């Protein structure tokens, strides 16, 4: 949030006169908030447009944040607590799954109307789920590359 | 003695601009300045950096001239505006460091014992980070003197403070990888460790050859660490290593079908609620 | 599940189901036989003295509990031929009546099996049964079958035991179940979505 | 040296040794950097060369305790020899992998059923780990092998060799550096 | 002297390259190993020795032609990995 002002003779009015004697469409794009207008604003100063000047420089220097070291990209990750964070998963797995078929045999049994609400209190089985999936595959195909990749990039 | 060094990207701005701004005084080769941070534990964190005026001339390695006072009173005025910053160290934007540079460290030693140098290369054409960080070392060897004098490397990273990185992320509105996830996961990172990788071992075949002939001043200590780095590599072909490699990648798999079962059958509820939901829709316009 | 479902020997009435409290006794003692191993055996049907003093009554059951445990293979199978023959004839049994018979008799090859490792068959003659035929083709069938791991020699007439771990079983019973719930689903599939 | 070996008597030893005025007795000098270092010889030597020094200069008084008293005589003497034997069985855990009785015991000149009864009470004390075999006479340490094990240390082999060739580098580039920049 | 691979060695063999009884080697490799020049493990019953890694050592321009080739076509395989993965990935992310 950046603003640009200046000020206006209040001589200007007393002739009638209004300032910034306009020529095209391009000043009128934007329009100021209320809390803006509640202070002085036209009667007072008037606003101008501002744009930022790039060079493709720093842009191709600016842009290496948060990139990292080679070497990070070929780690293992510890395999003796990849296993143990896997048949963690499975636990809840089991005890959600076990309570979606209420939620499946519920599915009409009621007005829809209020179907919204039944959500709001109590979280649901089925959204609930699928993240669980999500984090177990995306875990287990890139530890399964690695190690190929390892195991022939060296001897 | 220092474990690593973490740098704000306010410097990388004002190192850029400041080297295009001398660019109109004068055919300078590089720039010199002052970096300004604070300390935390084992670890350096550097923030904010003026520059300082510099010359040189190539006519020998020998002739150079830094101005002291632009320095101490500058860092007055600073102090007077920010009291937390201390001076940390300096920087320059050569593209290797040069022979000068350990009798430059001299001069100012004298305002931080513990001062760092950070190169800054201001032309990336590579995959590599565009900090180095190196400190100052006595190191004894048996003959040619009790000690020689020697930088030797510091880890570098840059980060970022909570509202320069809303800042930045303003400006960064051209370009963006597509999805973070598996596809980021990966072409983010193994394509680029490998190009990385290569380019290591072009360079020490490129010295290797220009030690098998050229100038070659043969050193030892190279020749040990490389015989310890081809001792390291281990025999892939072992019964016993397959056997585990197989009783590990057998297992891992069982994980990928159960949750690709799972994904099938919450799908195919999904469009049964579709289908249902349109039937008994459609028939009300008659 | 039975087995489970029927530890109420102390909250079972003169119900009117079962016109005798002994025949309650009786049948969840026949699925103890089964369902249950040598610890819990041992632990809760042999030590609860409520159903120990029915089965003081009861001689026939008595003996052919204690004929298991105690290891006597000789007296063994009459009790079970008479066991079977009685609850051939009897309802809710009678549609599996063979099924249980043959689990027995291999529970009891277990039994033995496990404790050597390269026994005779002919000991078994003198002490499980005489005719060394019957016996070598029980235990071929057995063997064929996948259960009761062991192997048997014909030139030297030897038995041979080996130990499979437990990892290649459960592995059968997990592709077979994802293959029947896999066709399941792609059933389901087709019938919806004409 | 009586103490069973422990973290606090393997520090104890390192404070306490290198005393500038302990030189003025080279005889338990030896001692200690005799106890302090690898595989030491069985029984013979150390009792040859130390067993009678224990009378004389004017500091026999402990060596007296050691030895006049029957029965603090006789219980130290034994304590000395199960430290010595003790020691011997550590480090050839340490080197060894597999062994036969027979060398062992005759390392520990006395019979293979006092070594293996010896060190019966030490594995069952959960403080070395043994598995030997009375049919064919071989005895090994080697604990068993498990797959998370194997691949896991094959990965930290990858790690160093990363950080190795990684570290290459930066030498090599100040290596041209004060050579061909001019 | 023996290759990476294969260093594997028998107690015969040490005794008649020390020319010293077989008896002794046992106390002559725990003394080498003692003193960190060299890692690895003994097999008594075996009576063989599997050493692991050695010291390093000076070596001339003859030597290090091998490094050099050991070096090139080892090289090549990154190359080629990095080729083939750029391309059977290539639309997951182009």
């Amino acid at each position: 949030v950046i603003d640009a002002f200046r000020l206006i003779n209040a001589n200007m009015m007393v002739l009638g006169h209004e300032p910034r004697q306009t020529t095209s469409n391009l000043g009128h794009l934007n329009k100021p908030s209320i809390q803006a207008l509640i202070h002085g604003l036209n009667r007072h100063y008037y606003s101008i447009t501002i744009n930022y000047r790039k060079n493709e420089l720093e842009q191709k220097m600016l842009l290496n944040l948060h990139k990292k070291s080679w070497m990070e990209g070929l780690t293992l990750q510890d395999y003796s607590e990849h296993c143990k964070h896997n048949e963690s998963v499975v636990k809840e797995m089991l005890e959600l799954a076990k309570n979606y078929n209420k939620a499946v045999e519920e599915e009409d049994k009621m007005t829809p109307e209020q179907l919204a609400i039944k959500n709001v209190g109590k979280q649901d089985p089925k959204r609930h789920l699928e993240e669980h999936v999500d984090v177990l595959m995306t875990s287990n195909i890139v530890q399964c590359l690695a190690a190929m990749l390892d195991t022939v990039v060296f001897k | 003695a220092v474990q690593k060094v973490v740098v704000h990207p306010l410097v990388l701005l004002s190192v850029v601009d400041h080297f295009n701004r001398i660019g109109k005084v004068g055919n300078q080769k590089r720039v010199v300045g002052v970096l300004l941070g604070s300390w935390q534990k084992k670890v350096l964190d550097v923030s904010n950096s003026f520059a300082v005026p510099f010359d040189e001339d190539d006519k020998d390695d020998s002739v150079w001239f830094l101005d002291h006072d632009y320095l101490e009173n500058m860092y007055g005025m600073f102090k007077k505006v920010n009291a937390r910053e201390r001076i940390v160290g300096w920087y320059h934007t050569g593209p290797k460091l040069h022979k000068n540079d350990i009798a430059i460290n001299e001069l100012m030693k004298r305002y931080c014992p513990n001062s760092v140098l950070v190169i800054i290369d201001v032309k990336p054409k590579d995959l590599g980070l565009p900090t180095e960080a190196y400190i100052s070392v006595e190191e004894v060897h048996d003959d040619g003197t009790p000690t020689s004098k020697t930088f030797e490397h510091v880890t570098s990273e840059i980060g970022a403070e909570e509202a320069e990185e809303v800042g930045v992320e303003h400006l960064l509105r051209d370009i963006k990888d597509t999805t973070v996830g598996t596809l980021s996961q990966r072409i983010t990172n193994q394509v680029h460790g490998l190009k990385g990788l290569n380019s290591k071992l072009l360079d020490i075949r490129s010295y290797l050859e220009k030690v098998a002939t050229g100038k070659l001043p043969i050193n030892h200590q190279i020749i040990y660490q490389l015989q310890d780095v081809f001792n390291l590599l281990p025999d892939v072909s072992l019964q016993e290593f397959v056997k585990a490699f197989y009783l590990k990648t057998n297992d891992q798999m069982v994980v990928v079908y159960l949750a690709s079962l799972i994904r099938s059958v919450v799908a195919l509820h999904n469009l049964i609620n579709n289908k249902i939901a349109n039937r008994d829709a459609e028939k009300k316009e008659g | 599940q039975a087995a489970e479902l029927f530890l109420d020997t102390v909250s079972t009435f003169t119900s009117y189901e079962l016109m005798d409290y002994k025949t309650f006794v009786t049948y969840t003692v026949y699925v103890s036989m089964i369902a249950l191993e040598r610890p819990d055996l041992r632990e809760k049907v042999i030590k609860g003295a409520e159903i120990l003093e029915v089965l003081h009554s009861l001689p026939a059951v008595r003996q052919y509990l204690f004929s298991l445990y105690e290891c006597r293979y000789s007296v063994f199978f009459q009790s079970l031929a008479v066991v079977e023959q009685e609850m051939k004839k009897d309802w809710l049994f009678a549609p599996h009546y063979r099924y249980y018979v043959r689990e027995m008799r291999i529970h009891a090859y277990s039994q033995l099996l496990e404790s050597y490792r390269s026994l005779t068959l002919g000991y078994m003659a003198e002490a499980f049964g005489v005719g060394v035929e019957f016996i070598d083709q029980e235990l071929s069938r057995f063997i064929a079958a996948g259960r009761l791991h062991c192997k048997i020699d014909k030139v030297n007439e030897i038995v041979e035991t080996n130990r499979p771990d437990s990892k290649n079983w459960q592995y059968q019973e997990t592709i077979k179940k994802g293959d029947l719930l896999l066709n399941r689903v792609q059933k389901l599939s087709r019938v919806i979505n004409m | 040296i009586l103490a069973p070996f422990d973290n606090e008597q393997s520090d104890l030893v390192h404070r306490i040794s290198g005393d500038k005025k302990l030189e003025e007795i080279p005889k338990y000098k030896d001692l200690l950097k005799l106890f302090t270092t690898m595989e030491l010889m069985r029984w013979s030597t150390l009792v040859e060369d130390y067993g009678m020094e224990l009378r004389k200069g004017s500091l026999e008084s402990p060596a007296t305790d050691v030895f006049g008293s029957t029965e603090e005589g006789e219980k130290r003497w034994k304590d000395l020899k199960n430290r010595v034997v003790e020691h011997n069985i550590r480090i050839m855990a340490k080197y060894y992998t597999r062994i036969t009785m027979k060398r062992m015991a005759q390392l520990l000149d006395l019979s293979v059923d006092e070594s293996e009864a010896f060190l019966s009470n030490l594995v069952v004390n959960k403080t070395i780990f043994a598995k030997v075999d009375r049919l064919a006479g071989i005895i090994n340490f080697q604990r068993p092998k498990d797959p998370n094990n194997l691949l896991n240390d094959w990965s930290q082999k990858l790690n160093s060799l990363m950080s190795l060739v990684n570290k290459t580098t930066h030498l090599i580039a100040k290596e041209e550096m004060i050579h061909n920049l001019q | 002297t023996r290759p990476a691979n294969h260093r594997q060695l028998t107690f015969e063999e040490i005794a008649k390259s020390a020319k010293i009884t077989v008896n002794e080697v046992e106390l002559l490799v725990m003394k080498a190993l003692s003193v960190g020049l060299v890692k690895g493990s003994i097999d008594e019953v075996d009576k063989r020795v599997h050493m692991t890694w050695v010291q390093p050592r000076v070596l001339d321009l003859q030597q290090i032609k091998g490094m050099k080739d050991r070096l090139e076509f080892w090289c090549t395989d990154v190359k080629s990995m990095e080729m083939l993965v750029e391309h059977q990935a290539h639309d997951i992310l182009t």
